[PDB]
RNA sequence: CCUCCUAAAGAGUAACGGAGGAGCACGAAGGUUGGCUAAUCCUGGUCGGACAUCAGGAGGUUAGUGCAAUGGCAUAAGCCA
RNA sequence: GCGGGGUGGAGCAGCCUGGUAGCUCGUCGGGCUCAUAACCCGAAGGUCGUCGGUUCAAAUCCGGCCCCCGCAACCA
RNA sequence: AGGGCUACACACGUGCUACAAUGGCGCAUACAAAGAGAAGCGACCUCGCGAGAGCAAGCGGACCUCAUAAAGUGCGUCGUAGUCCGGAUUGGAGUCUGCAACUCGACUCCAUGAAGUCGGAAUCGCUAGUAAUCGUGGAUCAGAAUGCCACGGUGAAUACGU
């Protein structure tokens, strides 16, 4: 139930309660089920604790939650102090990989802001 | 008075033979370090060129002060009001290429197309000299967009430049100026 | 009364090494554990109040005193006397007992921990922390957490200084970063 | 400690998958199982670049 | 990006410029208009001066602009802002 | 004194124009010194330097 | 009607003199027994921020008194049971 | 001297009795129209004259100050 | 040569994708038409999770290639959730074209996981193999279509009447 720090919810197939990590979609998830030797249909409350174990001893092998939301900070920090385009466009919240800012990029502006 | 413009423009002159001269010998003799003197004095010989032909341009007495615009529609109706939108634009735009700063301090817009009217306020380095020369109306033929043939209208559009004047300072009446009678 | 055997046993003598103390009533020792929970938006509810304090005795295993309000506060909008937080104090064996619970299970629990603050002393050797999720407490059932609730944690102890306290707190393995 | 106004406090074991059992006071009554303790967590075990990477992608 | 199999593209003239100025230690920035050359290690601690369109932007080379090109460091359109 | 600065002022009418701006023939010309010029898009656009500078140096 | 000053170190003392309040409240806010001590600031602390609750420190009544002002109040007259 | 007022751009409420700013027009965005008005659907805009006090807390209670109104200003 | 035509408080038009269960996903398995190809289409085989890469047939074509149509059907699962809906955005790692993918290409893999739960006033298209929905091809073109031009699959409702 609790892998990785969080708790996974019991009553779905353990390749959707495995998604719930944050750095583990789906590919991964099959993975690690594959690796752990258990069907992806089976429920996670339909687990004995040494299945949970062998899944947490799998997923370590992943950089997941706090680890990947440090890497990927990391990553943006470094854009942004290197003041390149990338950089720049992050400072500024505006779409980074060149799309259109005449018309939509309302991901990265949020919504409308009336003048 | 006479001596300060004669002895400036002569000295212009000689100086201006003096720095062809000068330049001449800088780069027949490659000489980096004269290059950059002469290319020195030329900057200044320019920029005292530069401050003369300022107070030439501007010797008016507010020609310094702030200014304030004003677009007044005419003789076209909706088309000079258009027209007069479109001479507010372009002065917005010079004032924004000149560096000055502009701010609207009132207007009226035309109910079908354009302003009938608008007062700016420019701020800047001699605002009122530089805009002064442009009081007067403009008058503009095209094929009115109101007219249901198109046919070519004229259209007239006056703009009024003046300075901005500080108020007078009020000043109480002196005791020695009044004559009091009681009865 | 693990950790306290503990201290008895071993931090009295690493400290008093540490810090050349004379007579071993100059050691720190951890006088006391206070859990608070500040529940201000229990104005609204007060039944909120009430779960809270049910949470807080669960974490501790002590009835929580209810806190009021001092004083009026117009800018959160509390009347003097309005109940707006509740606290226990853990002295003794149930202090020690909550204090190897918080370093051995509570701890480790702690989403994406990376290491307790050093620096949070007073500047008199006692050392506050906060907790985010009550869930990292065992006690608490995920399954039945109504909202989530935080709270926070002051040790006190006898220290003369931040340098006493941290050497304490360290002796016993506390996860500072 | 007054009585009858106190939670249920009496010891249970807990057992982590590292195989570390701690036998403490609890109030919850079952015997609780942890996925990490003390014993085996990433900090307190301790065990929790441009030019090398070009160079590397880049073996000329 | 690159294919890996082309290595990393920098300009032949940008390349001996870079070459010359390391074996030289001169201090003098290098003016270029590559801004598609990629930025090597042996760049580190040189300033070059990339063209962005009207003028040459100096930057100074750090160990972790290594691997872009030396027009990420050079923005060409000027933008302050509506409204302003 | 205001009265008499707008009793001063022209008329905007026919017959008073310090400046013509005739598009059809893509023609603009400042009456008081001659200046003409072809861009009118520029001018609309606030290309005003020419015809100011003109007034001013003519004085 | 109450409080201070005018009022001249007992009381008292005027002016369309200078400043403010009252026309109630409380079965506890009264009696007693037992206990307790403030304002404010600083430091640390989940949400929590200038200001909530928690811990320690400095300070020592600069608080408090059901409501004006004066005189009182630590043996408290202040706070809790 | 005695009374009133001062609140989105305008005109009015909210004050009395402290906690909470409303109405009508106007402004802005989108519709309808060949287009404008009208009309329809949406938005925004006042920290309450100015300071101060009182209060846990003030458009509101109190006191100055400023502006505006009324009245009163007599026998003499 | 470098930059811009690709900007971005904002407003509008034409689209695509959705907001799920008449569906999503996984496995298996049917039925097209039309068209393009020599500096081209490129099979096969091998390597790569994949985009692709290496080698290399055939075909100026009713012959070879592009090139398994998809919706459908069968089985299983999901069980009404912002979800096993949605796939925007962003981080990392790559492929290909091309002198050269920073501004400013497409595509792949891993991670990420936004708005959106059917849309105000108003407004559009369509009378039958039509609308709706599902795939396929072409030109332009080194590379770069949600646009356009074309082709098949499934396949309605309604028209009292002026
Ligand atoms: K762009
Ligand atoms: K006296
Ligand atoms: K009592
Ligand atoms: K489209
Ligand atoms: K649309
Ligand atoms: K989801
Ligand atoms: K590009
Ligand atoms: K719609
Ligand atoms: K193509
Ligand atoms: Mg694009
Ligand atoms: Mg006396
Ligand atoms: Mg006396
Ligand atoms: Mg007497
Ligand atoms: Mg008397
Ligand atoms: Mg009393
Ligand atoms: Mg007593
Ligand atoms: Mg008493
Ligand atoms: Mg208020
Ligand atoms: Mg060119
Ligand atoms: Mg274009
Ligand atoms: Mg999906
Ligand atoms: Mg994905
Ligand atoms: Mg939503
Ligand atoms: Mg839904
Ligand atoms: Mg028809
Ligand atoms: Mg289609
Ligand atoms: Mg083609
Ligand atoms: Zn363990």
């Amino acid at each position: 139930a609790r892998i990785a720090g969080i708790n996974i919810p019991d009553h779905k197939h353990a390749v959707i309660a495995l998604t719930s990590i944050y750095g583990v979609g789906k590919t991964r998830s099959k993975a690690i089920l594959a690796a752990a030797g258990i069907a992806e249909d089976v429920k996670i409350s339909e687990l004995s604790e040494g299945q949970i174990d062998t899944l947490r001893d799998e997923v370590a092998k992943f950089v997941v939650e706090g680890d990947l939301r440090r890497e990927i900070s990391m990553s943006i920090k470094r854009l942004m102090d290197l003041g390149c385009y990338r950089g720049l466009r992050h400072r500024r919240g505006l779409p980074v990989r060149g799309q259109r800012t005449k018309t939509n990029a309302r991901t990265r502006k949020g919504p409308r802001k009336p003048i | 008075s006479l001596e300060a413009v004669v002895d400036t423009l002569d000295q212009m002159k000689q100086g201006l033979e003096d720095v062809s001269g000068l330049l001449e010998l800088a780069v027949e003799a490659d000489d980096e370090e004269t290059f950059n003197e002469a290319v020195a004095e030329l900057d200044a010989l320019e920029e005292k060129l530069a401050q003369l032909e300022f107070r030439r341009m501007f010797s008016g007495e507010y020609d310094s002060a702030d200014c304030y615009l004003d677009i007044q529609a005419g003789s076209g109706g909706t088309e000079a009001q258009d027209w007069a939108s479109m001479l507010e634009r372009m002065y917005l735009r010079w004032a924004e290429s000149r560096g000055f700063k502009t701010e609207i301090i009132k207007e009226s817009e035309g109910e079908v197309a354009g302003i009938k009217s608008v007062t700016i306020k420019i701020s800047g380095d001699y605002a009122y000299g530089w805009l002064r020369t442009e009081t007067g109306v403009h008058r503009l033929v095209r094929k009115s967009p109101f007219d249901s043939g198109g046919r070519r209208h004229t259209s007239f559009s006056s703009a009024f430049v003046y300075p901005e004047v500080d108020d007078d300072i009020d000043i109480e009446i002196n005791p020695a100026d009044l004559r009091i009678d009681v009865y | 009364a693990k950790l306290h055997d503990y201290y008895k046993d071993e931090v009295v003598k690493k400290l008093m090494t540490e810090f050349n103390y004379n007579s071993v009533m100059q050691v720190p020792r951890v006088e006391k554990i206070t859990l608070n929970m500040g529940v201000g938006e229990a104005i609204a509810d007060k039944k909120l109040l009430d779960n809270a304090a049910a949470d807080l005795a669960a974490i501790s295993g002590q009835k929580p005193l209810i806190t009021k309000a001092r004083k009026s506060v117009a800018g959160f909008k509390i009347r003097q006397g309005y109940p707006i937080g509740c606290k226990v104090t853990l002295r003794g064996e149930r202090m020690w007992e909550f204090f190897e619970r918080l370093i051995t299970i509570a701890v480790p629990r702690i989403r994406d921990f990376r290491g307790l603050s050093a620096k949070s002393f007073d500047g008199r050797g006692n050392y506050s922390m906060g907790v985010r999720e009550q869930i990292i407490f065992p006690e608490i059932d995920y399954d039945k957490v109504d909202r989530v609730r935080g709270l926070d944690i002051t040790i006190t102890t006898t220290a003369k200084s931040d340098e006493e306290g941290r050497a304490l707190l360290a002796a016993f393995d506390f996860p500072f970063r | 400690m007054k009585k009858d106004i106190h939670p249920k406090y009496e010891e249970i074991t807990a057992s982590c998958s590292c195989g570390n059992v701690m036998k403490i006071r609890s109030t919850v009554g079952h015997d609780l199982n942890l996925d990490v303790c003390s014993k085996c967590h990433p900090f307190f075990t301790g065990k929790q670049g441009r030019v090398d990477r070009f160079n590397k992608r880049f073996n000329i | 990006p690159r294919s890996l199999k082309k290595g990393p593209f920098i300009d032949l003239h940008l390349l001996k410029k870079v070459e010359k100025a390391v074996e030289s230690g001169d201090k003098k920035p290098l003016r270029t208009w590559s801004r598609r050359s990629t930025i090597f290690p042996n760049m580190i601690g040189l300033t070059i001066a990339v063209h962005n369109g009207r003028q040459h932007v100096p930057v100074f080379v750090t160990d972790e602009m290594v691997g872009h090109k030396l027009g990420e460091f050079a923005p060409t359109r000027t933008y302050r802002g509506h409204a302003a | 004194e205001k009265q008499a600065m707008e009793d001063n002022k022209s008329d905007i009418g026919w017959g008073s124009q310090i400046r013509s701006y005739v598009l059809d023939d893509s023609r603009i010309k400042d009456l008081r010194t001659g200046v003409e010029t072809r861009n009118t898009q520029a001018v609309l656009d606030g290309s005003l330097d020419q015809f100011i500078e003109a007034s001013l140096k003519a004085g």
